[PDB]
Formats: structure tokens, C-alpha cells, sequence
RNA sequence: GGCUCAGGACAACGGUUGCACCCCCCGUGGCGGUCGCCGGACACCGCUGGCAACCCGGCGCCAAGACGUGCGCGCAAGGGCGGGCCCCGGGCGAGCAGCGUGACGCAGCGACGGCCCGCCCGGGCUUCCGGGGCAUCACCCGGUCGGCGCGGUCGCGGCGCGCCGAGGGCCCGACGCCUGGCGGAGAAUCAGGGUUCGACUCCGGAGAGCGGGCCUGCGAGACGGCCCGCACAUCCAAGGACGGCAGCAGGCGCGGAACUUGCCCAAUGCGCGGCGCGCGGCGGCGCGACGGGGUGCGCGCGAGUCAGGCGGG
């Protein structure tokens, strides 16, 4: 099936190397889970038992806000940015480490005490909060994560701009 | 052979021989017109019909442990047959068929065997289960291998639970005992 | 292979089993367990090879099956059971109580005891770690375990066991000037005094003993088992632990003829 | 466990490291807190069948140390915060492992109490040094050399994919081609230094006619397991089914060149449990080769024959 041997990989120096066993199960690759965002998890079988939760269609996750400490659960709205392509944006592709906006009802109460970033609590004002994914969907089933500040905060509003 | 008709009245219970169904599929309710419900048959060369094939004629297939067709050698074993058939067509020699909403019916063929389930019994001669008495050692069985009742609870089985029970919290007893003796030690340490 | 090993040539066996080249094509081979596979001599080994209770595995089995044999005072029913250093030896029937220790070429030997003797266990400290919930555990040479151990035990020291009860009486500190014994290398079964621990960065500690005779040697730290205080707390055999070298030997060899 | 050496020359293999990048049955020692005795149904078997033989259909009465559900004192995976802003005991050489506290989730173990954890043997990968011939093979490589990010994996890693850069190897022999190439422990020769061979006893690797794919399981890319393509063969009422001796004996062919179509599991070991085992053993064929003793001595023997022990399943 798919592998991940090295032995069909050339040397340091470009030269064709040789072939001297068949395909080993113990090197298997398996298809990714592509998880698509808005309930499905499949479970999966590994090596020695070893159950690995591989979703689809995720539609929920739990969100912390650190400099305050602040939890509450929330959904998922759009995935707005990607380091690697545009594509895995477009599609709504959960991949760990992806820019999304999660519902604002949950964090309004959070309104009331001031004192906190007002760049966090002028967008509470509106109707979604950004935020990053911390979990690998395709490995653990769940997509759980932390709302941004600092200058990570600023980096993607200007990728985020209206050029 | 024309087609031999294994016919077979789930409730008086036997089974019969005999030789508009043409296109019916398992599960339809022919009338006997000229010869009830179809559960099976086999086609010449023995090929059976299998369930959602949708055809009228032979298609191999891959069958898994616990199919129709399949005694498997291993656990895991899969192989390939010519499951074949019909929709009840023309070379279907030999089928299966039930006897519904009833040289007729008039005989009877009896209970072989008895229950043998502690429950079983006595909800069959209506009994309940939840009154301590369980024992139920009268054995009738009209005297006909094959009694040795099962689930039945005794004073045996109760008492050995109960040990098993309690020994289930002296383990913790003693643990959470020995959680305050390492924390003394700690302490004056 | 595609799984486990199961099979053991008797050539492939070790070499201090003391194997008989001829005699098979197969060895025994042990079982896992309370010891490992190198470190370890059979209970058939010993006593079908050894004492001739049974000159067959045919009978050695059904001296194992009547339940005959008691090892750390707990019944033993599996031939290929590994028995190893300071595990006790008893049959009542022959009214025999052995411990387990190692002579002066690497080889196991039983020495006997008594019934003031059969009713502790010495075992080395391997490791300190956490287990469930954030509890401390001692794991030892025999694959013993302690839970909530006395902060004052730490790694490779040697503590004393009862038997029955499991709990720790007694325990030694691996210090500067304690009587210890090798288990391993080529020095293995020579017992001396702690007097050299150097150690090295990233790689493996190595201890300089002395017997009572003024001889010296070297070794690695995962070698040097822990006995007493100045004073062993088990016993030794008549030898104690001075190794002959070849000449005086080969004298003795011609003595016991002559 | 047995067989074989086809493929593969910075492989494999040998010594020497590491996993603070991992996985593991049995066995040993621990540990065990989890937000009133249940349910129907399967095989063997009864009655009726199809088929050339291969193999199966339909109906029915019956159990669990089989499933399914589950009675129970909250704790499986993963995720946010909780470190020191010259530099340096739970445990280390090394900020590693635990715990606490905010959110999610409801997994596993419970109908004869076991999820879980150390050790063990085994595996995977991994550092360094060694690791065939040809220059009438002088330049070679382009996921190739590095970076960022995700994915997949038991796990690290161009292992895979996107984006960025232009690297990486070489007369201390790269790259390419050839081998009637398995590597080592070893063997033949013989003052010393050396030359040549490593089929086969132990260890390690790789395969089961040749490409591939996979299910079940702790563990296999298994062929005395399955599925397909190719090359070959087999029975058949002509519709179909079916094979893998590089396992032991034996046959064909090839070649200068290599034995019985035996008996036994009694030992040795392994499996399960008193048995099973073409492992392994015991006889047969056997001038490949090794070791010992005769064909006389001056008058007694062995070579054969017939009996009894001893030994031997
Ligand atoms: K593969
Ligand atoms: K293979
Ligand atoms: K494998
Ligand atoms: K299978
Ligand atoms: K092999
Ligand atoms: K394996
Ligand atoms: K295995
Ligand atoms: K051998
Ligand atoms: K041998
Ligand atoms: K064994
Ligand atoms: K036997
Ligand atoms: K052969
Ligand atoms: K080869
Ligand atoms: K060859
Ligand atoms: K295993
Ligand atoms: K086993
Ligand atoms: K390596
Ligand atoms: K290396
Ligand atoms: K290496
Ligand atoms: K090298
Ligand atoms: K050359
Ligand atoms: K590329
Ligand atoms: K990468
Ligand atoms: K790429
Ligand atoms: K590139
Ligand atoms: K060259
Ligand atoms: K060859
Ligand atoms: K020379
Ligand atoms: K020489
Ligand atoms: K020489
Ligand atoms: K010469
Ligand atoms: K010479
Ligand atoms: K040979
Ligand atoms: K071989
Ligand atoms: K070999
Ligand atoms: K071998
Ligand atoms: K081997
Ligand atoms: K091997
Ligand atoms: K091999
Ligand atoms: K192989
Ligand atoms: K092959
Ligand atoms: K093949
Ligand atoms: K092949
Ligand atoms: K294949
Ligand atoms: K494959
Ligand atoms: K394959
Ligand atoms: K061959
Ligand atoms: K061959
Ligand atoms: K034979
Ligand atoms: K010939
Ligand atoms: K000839
Ligand atoms: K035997
Ligand atoms: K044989
Ligand atoms: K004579
Ligand atoms: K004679
Ligand atoms: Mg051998
Ligand atoms: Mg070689
Ligand atoms: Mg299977
Ligand atoms: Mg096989
Ligand atoms: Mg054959
Ligand atoms: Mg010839």
C-alpha cells in the first residue's frame, strides 16, 4: 500500500539505489482524514490495538482566552486563514494550526469587566472572535484551541486586510 | 427435475415435499395458484440465490466470515463464489417456500427438546424472577444429551459474590489508609 | 522472524549454563518473568542437570505438577521457570532451604541456609519513579516493586524483604566502604569493599573494589550488588568470594586425585 | 520450528551508540473508587432438497468462562494557563516527569473482576569505524541538498504534499557498468610476512513460479491464509471447480557429479497438556573423507556358524 520506507529514496550523492526486501506492513501510510468543518468519528485500528479518532464534519470545539481565563465552548463559523495553501481555506479543510471565527454569544459575558484587551472586547461587541487550532483532527477527533492575542493578534488582521 | 418445494407451516411445523412466481422476489406473497412465500432455493449445479442481487441469473461475489454460502478455515478468511440464482425464473431447479395464512394442514411435530435458562423456565410457566427462591429443581422434562438448568442462584454462588463483594473495599480500606501514613511521613519529614 | 522466539539451540544457550555440546540439538529456553534470560539458570536445569531428582523431563514435570518445589516461599509449577541471584531454594520433602549466589567463575551455586535465614529477600534498587496519580515506586533486580518507599531509599541501594508480608524491614546505602558482590563481567562472584566510585558525564560510572587479600578490581556500577555493612547479611560459600588464579588451580586439580 | 541462496555492492552484515522520537503476547510484581440475576440467536442435531463433483439451501426445537446491555465511590486520549528575564530532589549530564486549575468528552473495566503500571524477551529505526571488480566508466544528482508549514505513521525523518532557497557528491575514485556477489563467526595452504575460498552445522538477512493487494491478530504485507494479472499444468455429463515439494521420502529433466516412495515420538525441545510433533531420534543406501586392527608366529588365533545374555520404542 502507501509506505514510507526510505528505501526508495536515492542517496546523499543522487544515485539510484537497490531493492533487496518486499513491503513491510510495519511501514504503512494510510489516506488523512481531510476533516471537514460542520458529526462523524471514525475510529481506527493501529498497530498493537492502539484506538486512533479520526474525524469528519466537526462543528464545535472549546475555546480558552488565557490573559483573562476565560473557557466556553463554541462553534466553529469560517476558517479564514492557512500557512501552507489557500486551498485547505477555501475547502473549510480542519488542519491544526488554521485561523478561524468562533461564535461570539458564548464570551459576551466577558463584556462587563473591564480593564481587559479592548481588542478582544470591541469584536465580542460584534458577533465572532478569532482564534487558532491547537489539536490535530485527523488523530484525536476534536478541534480545541485559544483565541489570539499579542502581535500573533495583529500579524493575521493584516493578512486579514481588505487589499 | 421440474422444481421440488420444500414447503414447511412454521407452526403446526413440517416439512414437505411437492414439483406467477416467475420474477418474484424473496419475501413476496405468492397465492398457490397452481402448486405462501418464498425464503430460498437453488438453481441446477446447487448454486444458491442470495439475498439483494437483484438478478436473474449468477454473479460471483466476495463473501466475509458469517455470510450465507461460507464456512471460512480461519478467522478472517475471505473467498470468492458463484452465489447464482434467479428472480424465481425458469432455470431454477429445486426452491424453498412457507405456508402462510393457512393434503393440508392437520398434523403436529412436538417441542424436541425443553428449556434450560433459570429465568427461561419460569417465565414460560409463569413464574417470576425476583423473588428469593430461585432454585426451581423439579424436573419433568417428560423423562427425555439432554436438564442442568442454568442461571440458577444458590446459596453457593450468593455467598461466593458476597466474598468477592466485600474484598472489593478492604483493598481500599487499607490503601487509603496507607495515603495518611505516607503523608505523616512526609510531615515530620 | 515475523513474532517472539520460542526455540533455543544448545549451542546458542550461555555459557555458564554449562551445556553439554552433544547430548541435543535443543535447550531449554525460559520463560519471562521475575528474572531475565541471560542472568538466570532453570529450575529443571538445576535440578534434573544438578541434584538428579529426576533424570527426565518426563519426571521432572510431575515433581513440579504435585507442586514440590518452593521458590521465595511461594510454590512453582513451570519447568522453565527462571530462578536467579539470592532467590531461595527449599524442598520440604528432602528437607533442603538453599539460596541462590554466584561462584568465582560466574557459574550458580545453592548454598544452604536455615529457617532464621529463609525469611528475607535482598534486592537491588533499580529505579525511583510515578505512577498512577503521582505515587512513588521502587522497582528492583527481581522485578519486585515497593509503593510510598521511605524517602531515605534511593537508587541502587539494597533493601530486605519478608517473604509473606512483601514490606521492607532493612536497607543498605551504597556508599564508600561497603562489602559487595559482582553479578556480572569477568570478575563475576568476587566480593570485596567500595572503595573507588568515578563517574563520567553522559556515559556509565565505573567502581573500584579490593578484596580482604589486597587484590583489586574494576567494574561497571549495573555490576556491583550490595550485601551488608562491613559485614555480609547472607552467607557466602567456603570460598567467600577469592578467586585462584590458574596455577594454584591446577595444583587442586592434581590434589583430589592424588 | 524446517527449506533454499533467486534478488540486493555507501545495501545487508560485523563490532559500537541512542530513542528527552517509539511498539509489544505470555510470565513475574503491583494496582483495582468510575458522571439487583437480564435479552435473543448460532453451530452439532431432526424433517425435507439442488448438484456430474466441488459445495450448499429451507424450516425447528436447545447452553455458556460466547456476545449485547449493562448494577458501580467520576477519570481514557487530546487541549489553555500555571519557569528561572549575569550562566550554571520523583529523576537527570541535560526543563524531564508528575500535580494543581479553567474548558471539552464519555472511552475502557463491570451478568464467574479488570481496565491500568513497572520488568522481561522480541521488534522498529538510529550514531560512529570496517564494508567486491572495471577509467576503452570523468564528471554526476534535480525530492536531488537545505528551510518553513501541515498530513500520515507505533514513531523521527523529503516519508508525503504546498511554498522558499541553490544546494549536495567527486582522482582520499563520485556516478555508471559487470559479477557463474548472501554477510560474519570461519575454512584450505604453511618458518616469518602472506595467497584464495567464504553453497551447507551458530548467528543475522531475504524468498516461497513471477508483479502486486489485503483480512484476521500483541505480533504477518504469512503463501502447508485469502484476492487479481501473467506463464504453466488438473478433473469434468461442456455447465463448472481447482494447484504451488526453495517441508520429508520419491519421480521426471538437466549435468562430470548426490541414498529409502522405512519405524517411532522412548530421549532432546516446543505446543498445547499425555498427547501431538518427517523438529528431533532409530535403522536402510553410502571406498567423499577420517581412526584402529589382519592376511602369521613357531604353533595359537579372528573372519565366519550355531546358542544365551547385554542393549534397544
Ligand atoms: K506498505
Ligand atoms: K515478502
Ligand atoms: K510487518
Ligand atoms: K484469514
Ligand atoms: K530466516
Ligand atoms: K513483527
Ligand atoms: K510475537
Ligand atoms: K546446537
Ligand atoms: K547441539
Ligand atoms: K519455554
Ligand atoms: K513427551
Ligand atoms: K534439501
Ligand atoms: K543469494
Ligand atoms: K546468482
Ligand atoms: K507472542
Ligand atoms: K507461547
Ligand atoms: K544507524
Ligand atoms: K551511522
Ligand atoms: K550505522
Ligand atoms: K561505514
Ligand atoms: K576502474
Ligand atoms: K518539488
Ligand atoms: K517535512
Ligand atoms: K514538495
Ligand atoms: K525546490
Ligand atoms: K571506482
Ligand atoms: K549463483
Ligand atoms: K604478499
Ligand atoms: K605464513
Ligand atoms: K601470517
Ligand atoms: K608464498
Ligand atoms: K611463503
Ligand atoms: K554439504
Ligand atoms: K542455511
Ligand atoms: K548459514
Ligand atoms: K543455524
Ligand atoms: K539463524
Ligand atoms: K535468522
Ligand atoms: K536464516
Ligand atoms: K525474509
Ligand atoms: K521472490
Ligand atoms: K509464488
Ligand atoms: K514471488
Ligand atoms: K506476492
Ligand atoms: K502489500
Ligand atoms: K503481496
Ligand atoms: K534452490
Ligand atoms: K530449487
Ligand atoms: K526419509
Ligand atoms: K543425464
Ligand atoms: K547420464
Ligand atoms: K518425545
Ligand atoms: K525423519
Ligand atoms: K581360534
Ligand atoms: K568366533
Ligand atoms: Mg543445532
Ligand atoms: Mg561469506
Ligand atoms: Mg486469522
Ligand atoms: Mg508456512
Ligand atoms: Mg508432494
Ligand atoms: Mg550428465
Amino acid at each position: 500500500g502507501i509506505t514510507h520506507d526510505k528505501m526508495y529514496k536515492r542517496s546523499k550523492t543522487g544515485a539510484v539505489q537497490g531493492k533487496w526486501h518486499k513491503k513491510r506492513k510495519y511501514n504503512l501510510g494510510r489516506q488523512p482524514a481531510n476533516t471537514k468543518l460542520i458529526q462523524k468519528i471514525s475510529t481506527i485500528r493501529c498497530r498493537g490495538g492502539n484506538i486512533k479518532r479520526r474525524a469528519l464534519r466537526l462543528s464545535h470545539g472549546s475555546f480558552a482566552w488565557g490573559s483573562a481565563d476565560i473557557s466556553h465552548k463554541a462553534r466553529i463559523l469560517q476558517v479564514v486563514y492557512n500557512s501552507t495553501s489557500n486551498e485547505l481555506v477555501r475547502t473549510n479543510t480542519l488542519v491544526k494550526g488554521c485561523v478561524v471565527q468562533i461564535d461570539s454569544a458564548p464570551f459576551k459575558s466577558a463584556l462587563s469587566n473591564d480593564t481587559l484587551d479592548k481588542e478582544i472586547l470591541d469584536q465580542i461587541r460584534g458577533d465572532h472572535i478569532l482564534a487558532r487550532i491547537s489539536s490535530r483532527p485527523g488523530q484525536v477527533g476534536t478541534a480545541d484551541g485559544y483565541i489570539l492575542e499579542g502581535p500573533e493578534l495583529l500579524f493575521y488582521q493584516k493578512k486579514l486586510a481588505p487589499k | 427435475s421440474f422444481c421440488k418445494v420444500n414447503i414447511s407451516n412454521p407452526v403446526t411445523g413440517a416439512n414437505k415435499s411437492l414439483m406467477t412466481i416467475h420474477g418474484l422476489r424473496m419475501a413476496s406473497e405468492f397465492d398457490g395458484a397452481a402448486l405462501f412465500r418464498i425464503t430460498g432455493g437453488n438453481d441446477a449445479q446447487g448454486f444458491p440465490m442470495y439475498q439483494g442481487v437483484l438478478k436473474s441469473q449468477r454473479a460471483r461475489l466476495l463473501l466475509r466470515q458469517g455470510a450465507k454460502c461460507y464456512l471460512h478455515r480461519r478467522n478472517g478468511e475471505r473467498k470468492r463464489k458463484s452465489i447464482r440464482g434467479c428472480i424465481v425464473g425458469p432455470d431454477l431447479h429445486a426452491l424453498s417456500v412457507v405456508l402462510v395464512d393457512a393434503g393440508l394442514t392437520d398434523v403436529v411435530v412436538p417441542k424436541r427438546l425443553v428449556p434450560k435458562r433459570a429465568s427461561k423456565i419460569r417465565r414460560l410457566f409463569g413464574l417470576p424472577t425476583t423473588k428469593v427462591d430461585p432454585k426451581d429443581q423439579m424436573l419433568v422434562c417428560e423423562l427425555i444429551l439432554k436438564p442442568k438448568v442454568q442461571r440458577v442462584v444458590t446459596d453457593e454462588k450468593y455467598a461466593r459474590k458476597q466474598r468477592v463483594i466485600a474484598e472489593k473495599k478492604e483493598i481500599m480500606r487499607k490503601s487509603l489508609q496507607q495515603l495518611e501514613e505516607y503523608k505523616a511521613l512526609l510531615s515530620r519529614m | 522472524a515475523r513474532g517472539v522466539r520460542k526455540h533455543l539451540k544448545r549451542l546458542n544457550a550461555p555459557k555458564h549454563w554449562l551445556l553439554d555440546k552433544m547430548g541435543g540439538i535443543w535447550a531449554p529456553r525460559p520463560t519471562n518473568g521475575p528474572h531475565g534470560l541471560r542472568e538466570c539458570i532453570p529450575l529443571i536445569l538445576i535440578l534434573r542437570n544438578r541434584l538428579h531428582y529426576a533424570n527426565t523431563y518426563a519426571e521432572t514435570s510431575m515433581i513440579l505438577q504435585d507442586k514440590n518445589v518452593l521458590i521465595d516461599g511461594k510454590p512453582r509449577t513451570d519447568p522453565t521457570f527462571p530462578v536467579g541471584f539470592m532467590d531461595v531454594f527449599e524442598i520440604p520433602k528432602v528437607h533442603k532451604t538453599f539460596r541462590v549466589l554466584y561462584d568465582v567463575k560466574g557459574r550458580f551455586t545453592l548454598v544452604p541456609i536455615q529457617s532464621n535465614e529463609a525469611g528475607f529477600k535482598l534486592c537491588r534498587v533499580q529505579k525511583i519513579f510515578l505512577g498512577d496519580k503521582g505515587m512513588p515506586y521502587l522497582s528492583t533486580h527481581d522485578a519486585r516493586t515497593i509503593r510510598f518507599p521511605h524517602p531515605d531509599i534511593k537508587t541502587n541501594d539494597t533493601i530486605k524483604i519478608n517473604l509473606k508480608t512483601g514490606k521492607i524491614d532493612e536497607w543498605y546505602k551504597f556508599d564508600i566502604g561497603k562489602i559487595v558482590m559482582v553479578t556480572g563481567g569477568r570478575n563475576c562472584g568476587r566480593i570485596g569493599t567500595i572503595q573507588a566510585i568515578d563517574k563520567h558525564m553522559g556515559s556509565y560510572t565505573m567502581i573500584r573494589m579490593k578484596d580482604t587479600e589486597g587484590t583489586e578490581f574494576l567494574t561497571r556500577l549495573c555490576n556491583v550488588f550490595v550485601i551488608g555493612n562491613d559485614s555480609p547479611a547472607v552467607a557466602i560459600p567456603t570460598t567467600k568470594g577469592i578467586r585462584p588464579d590458574i596455577i594454584k588451580n591446577r595444583e587442586l586439580r592434581l590434589r583430589s586425585i592424588a
